[PDB]
């Protein structure tokens, strides 16, 4: 498992950064505004 | 509907951009070859007298 | 079709701008080249309609032309050589002795 685990860890950061881009795009199509989505995006660290 | 997206332009840009990103992502993890797999299966048997 | 139904109309509404009803100067070097192209297609157009009109009138001629084009097709298919996959230089030669 030693050999397998090493490779697995590096990948996880990027999924977090991909999710953010997609969510911003979704927000914008919901409100029809490029800017509104930013307020919703700001709330995320508060939860964590 | 065209009429739907005529009045909601930002939404359309969002559909386009997502489809493009989806392509970009596949392009990094999609294999490359000259030809599609087209080799026929073959089995060889060997015996000695 | 999906993109055209969604992305293109949205783009047409925003990117395009209302036609200027009066634009008197309308002169540029690139515009001059286009104005010639624009008129050429219209010359092309009238001929096509006249051609069509004559074609509708002269049925025998149209029929003989169609027959000829079909005939050549038959002839030509028989005459063209055939193969599976075209030959390619892959930079290697195998010599068998």
């Amino acid at each position: 498992l030693s050999l397998e685990e090493r490779e697995s860890g590096a990948q996880a950061p990027f999924l977090y950064a991909l999710s953010l881009l997609i969510v911003f795009l979704c927000l914008a199509a919901l409100y029809e505004s490029w800017s509104i989505p930013f307020s919703v995006l700001l709330v995320v660290p508060l939860g964590v | 509907m065209a009429q739907f997206f005529i009045h909601r332009p930002i939404f359309a840009w969002v559909i386009a951009l997502v489809i493009m990103l989806a392509g970009i992502l596949t392009l990094t993890k999609m294999p490359i070859a000259q030809y599609p797999t087209i080799a026929p299966p073959t089995v060889t048997i060997a015996a000695t007298y | 079709l999906i993109v055209a139904l969604t992305f293109t109309p949205a783009l047409c509404a925003t990117i395009l701008k209302q036609h200027d009803p009066n634009k008197e100067p309308s002169n540029n070097i690139f515009a001059r080249f286009f104005r010639s192209f624009n008129n050429g297609f219209d010359r092309m157009s009238h001929s096509y309609q006249n051609g069509v009109s004559r074609m509708l009138k002269g049925k025998i001629f149209s029929g003989v032309l169609y027959a000829v084009v079909v005939a050549l097709l038959v002839f030509l298919f028989q005459k063209l050589p055939s193969s599976f996959l075209p030959e390619e230089d892959q930079g290697v030669v195998m010599t068998l002795v």
